RNA sequence: UUCUGGUGUCCUAGGCGUAGAGGAACCACACCAAUCCAUCCCGAACUUGGUGGUUAAACUCUACUGCGGUGACGAUACUGUAGGGGAGGUCCUGCGGAAAAAUAGCUCGACGCCAGG
RNA sequence: AACCCAGAGCUAGCUGGUUCUCCCCGAAAUGCGUUGAGGCGCAGCAGUUGACUGGACAUCUAGGGGUAAAGCACUGUUUCGGUGCGGGCCGCGAGAGCGGUACCAAAUCGAGGCAAACUCUGAAUACUAGAUAUGACCUCCAAAUAACAGGGGUCAAGGUCGGCCAGUGAGACGAUGGGGGAUAAGCUUCAUCGUCGAGAGGGAAACAGCCCGGAUCACCAGCUAAGGCCCCUAAAUGACCGCUCAGUGAUAAAGGAGGUAGGGGUGCAGAGACAGCCAGGAGGUUUGCCUAGAAGCAGCCACCCUUGAAAGAGUGCGUAAUAGCUCACUGAUCGAGCGCUCUUGCGCCGAAGAUGAACGGGGCUAAGCGGUCUGCCGAAGCUGUGGGAUGUAAAAAAACAU
RNA sequence: GACCAGGCCCGGGCGACUGUUUACCAAAAACACAGGUCUCCGCAAAGUCGUAAGACCAUGUAUGGGGGCUGACGCCUGCC
RNA sequence: CUAUAACGGUCCUAAGGUAGCGAAAUUCCUUGUCGGGUAAGUUCCGACCCGCACGAAAGGCGUAACGAUCUGGGCACUGUCUCGGAGAGAGGCUCGGUGAAAUAGACAUGUCUGUGAAGAUGCGGACUACCUGCACCUGGACAGAAAGACCCUAUGAAGCU
RNA sequence: CAGGUAGACAGUUUCUAUGGGGCGUAGGCCUCCCAAAAGGUAACGGAGGCGUGCAAAGGUUUCCUCGGGCCGGACGGAGAUUGGCCCUCGAGUGCAAAGGCAGAAGGGAGCUUGACUGCAAGACCCACCCGUCGAGCAGGGACGAAAGUCGGCCUUAGUGAUCCGACGGUGCCGAGUGGAAGGGCCGUCGCUCAACGGAUAAAAGUUACUCUAGGGAUAACAGGCUGAUCUUCCCCAAGAGUUCACAUCGACGGGAAGGUUUGGCACCUCGAUGUCGGCUCUUCGCCACCUGGGGCUGUAGUAUGUUCCAAGGGUUGGGCUGUUCGCCCAUUAAAGCGGUACGUGAGCUGGGUUCAGAACGUCGUGAGACAGUUCGGUCCAUAUCCGGUGUGGGCGUUAGAG
């Protein structure tokens, strides 16, 4: 969601890179949810998918949330462009590169944990799958 | 929307003719056996 | 309302870089701190820059796990010279100043 | 001519730990007293002068990869040039260079001087 | 704050303008400083005249780094599990010894992630230097002809320090590396490079910056690069494999899809595999709670066994509830392929603007899209034949570079 | 009977009013005004123009002469 | 009972606005809320006072008369209008005389669409147009004027404080 | 002659980067990042400090190791002082950060004044000015027994050129000569000259009464790029709808198109692209208000709700306001939203880029000012060409005609 302390407030962007080689294995849980497209993933959207496919399990099982945002985008008011003054406390933003496996979920049965991260899947700005804890 | 118009110097970046087939890059010029040199052009007769 | 551009423009770095010749008194490394600590033949300065004391190369080499020793050799090296360019261009500056 | 022990220098830095050995000689602790000396108090430290026993502590030697340090090859990311795709984020080719991490291993240092017996 | 005359041809860091020719060379839009920002002084980069010089371009080697990648060893930050310093209440009638606890939290371990202001690490390039290496041409030459090498001659090119003397100091786009933005702008600011500026020609329909390419001049000469070969408009209605049926062929996504051409897996069959018709789908049973009824069909809890060829406390409809229609499953007739997933290639929808085909045009199922094979067209490039000028160079001729 | 020759009423705001004002885009709510108040001035006055002589004031003398503000008239004009 | 404050304490000033007025030439929210007028009224009038930011000679509140003053409503009246129509003159049109002007690089001076210094008769593709007058209309020629009064720059000028 | 003293009057100043402004902010020095592994490098990019302080916190000799957890000790507890083990550089360094520094550059003790004079080979940085380091020599010393070390501080910030003036001192000049007045030279002092390369020792505002030289280098109106904002549509479905995601809405989220609002850039135009509303008169888009056809409906019929095709045609009269928008009345099949530079002022008229006069509130000491209000306030024009609507004349239509 929001880390509570900050060593930064405001710091600058950062550009996509390829295949993430570390985040794309299965620590826990059986399903996951992979991403093959680099963008960014606010923590609204990690709130979104959560609600989704928490409630869309609702009987048995747990979920993973795997990232966390830590850094923050500067969204500059209305006020006739110079200055970066305040955007800090605004929106979160998780980088998300390929390879990198966003949710997991454990506890459900197949096609309950395919309609779970399937509709989970909808709530999010890139094109991902479900991965098998091959 | 959100989606850029590709202006000039973008558009002749993108609508330029390439010759995208790897077989009409290799192509070089045609080779004829070489000959033996041609004669004088004139010659004084006197 | 910035609080901001606060510029420095403080220059510092590795003057001489390794197997080069140095001179008496060629600073050799301006360093913050000591990240090239003193060895042999040079001396550290006041705001503890490495100045080379006497003619030769200078090296670098370990005394601990990160150390590194600016330290200067003394090079009696290479008499042999096949340059052959250099006697064509003074030769041809002989020749084009007794052509004319 | 090995050990012993003052001395260094290169060092892949060679250490922790578990084990065995050494008091002929050497090194080191221990007992007694304090005159130079000394501790913001104590001869704990340092100094002087002796009984002089031990390896107990400390040093030295030999093993082990249990920690520690070091560390591959192949790959692969990346990147220099020459290009290509995408709407963008950004990706893919030819040639050159080439990681890191992990792993297989390597490592319980190596060369010199001088005085005994 | 009148008008005329005079200072006065005031001043203007501002605007406009500054007139004949030929040849050689040729920028810059950067930094610093400025009562300065559209000015100026210096440096950088020109021209010319020198004086010292011997370098440039390729290859190799050596040095410092801490960027990209990577990583958690420090600084933070973060997901989860366990032991969890310590608290939360029931609590006892008290100076109190320690009892009650599936609950929250410092610390560590394990599995994990992230960071421009984090680094145990650490490239490729770049910078400094050292080192290796004749750049073309003509001619002689070993009894000599080839060739190797040599002798001689000619040309081309780098840099430093000056003298005199200018401009320039508004840049623009494209690739990469980033910051500001909303990783929006033909946006703004930097760092390396290419072009334009100051660059003509060809391809791009037209069109500064994109690709080829560097215009001395002539020819009613030839060969090519980029790009093209149906017609407008030069050259193939060329050849052989596949694909597309949307005029896609100019276009934008999430997502959907028995589109079509494949490819990889997995499951059933000559002891009959799929699709349809027909037969069965029952007993305890209305499992136990509720309701008037809940009989599978409003719902709660599990969600049986038996006959068997198979039947599910039911897949849906329906009924006040039943009854009942029907299916998952099995039996029977004909018979030989049938599923269900990933995946590309090209496609479909998503995909809608205001004057009128508007996407070069006509049009084409190839004249479209991918893979090779041979030729041609295609510039002011190159070559050839001839002039001119500049530099060597100091007379002419000749040569090489321009 | 042609030409000629008042349209009016009901409310409100401002200015009391008749007048004056930007010749050539503003006639007004602007200026002035009668009235009020403060303040200066004893004549060789104050004030104004002029280096000066001097002049207006004024051949007038505080019931008069300047200057500031407000604007008839009616009620008043508070505190510091 | 909901309120609201007669009343109270405190801080700071030199003093904390008196009468009267009050969404006003003053009120941003605001077209405040109510009542009148109107079929319907951001304008008008009468009130409440939450006066952003009235107020007592930079006077405040009133009023008869007055005003080419502003503004609200009503009667009569009518082409203002619905929704135009006819007629008379001076032009305009034609002929004869006289006869300019602003403007003007040369003009053999189409439409769509696209491109381009981002709004093209002039460049590209297509379509459409025999040449050339006369009478009307003015959409374009970024039409004419006139070195933008607004904006900024000038180490400009000037007035005023 | 001297003091005081009125913008009554005079000459002047009133910065710049910027958002091209009231309302802000900054200007100079240092550390990290941006900064792309040499150095450099910008933005009103992200974070901080500095305008000093120390008679020791300088010099030298010598000694020592901190910091944190645990355990012990009726004051004293979690934590003071003391003892012991563990981790070994995580502490500390006058203060910001970076790089350093573990038998230390960190802490203590003794003696101390090199926090000297005269210098200085060579380097770095380099527009210039500057700034930084330095072996080595002489004098005279400090510590140490000596070796050696010391020209301030672990380093990088703690500052300011010049002209002038002042103090201390001197074997210098002394306008005929001897002096003196005065001036040098040396050592130092005096600027928040902080707008920090400093204009002068000394300087604020307004102009709507304005004026000039310029600029699209630079705003407004309009066009162009962008699409944050807005309009429209679509993907998923937790729910609401007696049951029931998808008759109808659809939360948490996601993906697009358009260029009609407000914005961002400043690319054409300021030697002139005339904004807002209304009248007249077009034409075009569909994201459909009605009319025509249909699907679905929680559609019994009437009337619907939503949606598909379809832009041929229509889309009223009025009270308020300058109004666009909007509210209300009477209705109507319905009283659509927009493009065409307000679509349209070389076709026409009011509020306004609120022009010059005046008034109210408020701000200002004042001149004056308000994206506050009110009253008054000149808007030009004979069509050259294209374009249009009408109407001819010539020629052509292959002999000439009706």
């Amino acid at each position: 969601l929001s880390p509570k302390r900050t060593r930064f407030r405001k710091q600058h962007r950062g550009r996509m890179k390829g295949i993430s080689y570390r985040g794309n294995r299965i620590c826990f849980g059986r399903y996951a949810l992979q991403a093959l497209e680099p963008a960014w993933i606010t923590s609204r959207q990690i709130e979104a998918g959560r609600r989704a496919m928490t409630r869309n399990a609702r009987r048995g099982g747990k979920i993973w949330v795997r990232i966390f945002p830590d850094k923050p985008v500067t969204v500059r008011p209305a006020e006739t462009r110079m200055g970066s003054g305040k955007g800090s406390p605004e929106y979160w933003v998780a980088v998300v590169k390929p390879g990198r496996i966003l949710y997991e979920i454990s506890g459900v049965a197949e096609n309950i944990a395919r309609r779970a991260v399937a509709i989970a899947a909808s709530k999010m700005p890139i094109r991902t799958q479900f991965i098998i804890s091959g | 929307s959100s989606r850029p118009q590709k202006k000039g110097t973008a558009h002749h970046m993108k609508t330029r003719p390439k010759k995208t087939a790897r077989w009409d890059i290799k192509r070089g010029p045609a080779v004829y056996p070489p000959l033996p040199p041609l004669p004088a052009e004139w010659t004084i007769v006197s | 309302t910035k609080n901001g551009r606060d510029s420095k423009g403080q220059r510092l770095g590795v003057k001489i870089y390794g197997d080069q010749v140095a001179k008496p008194g060629a600073i050799i490394i301006r360093q913050r701190g000591t990240k090239f600590h003193p060895g042999k033949n040079v001396g550290i300065g006041k705001d503890h820059t490495i100045f080379a004391l006497i003619d030769g190369l200078v090296k670098f080499e370990k005394y601990g796990p990160d150390k590194k020793k600016v330290s200067v050799y003394p090079r009696e090296i290479q008499p042999e010279n096949p340059n052959s360019y250099r006697a064509r261009k003074r030769e041809n500056f002989r020749l084009q100043r007794e052509k004319k």
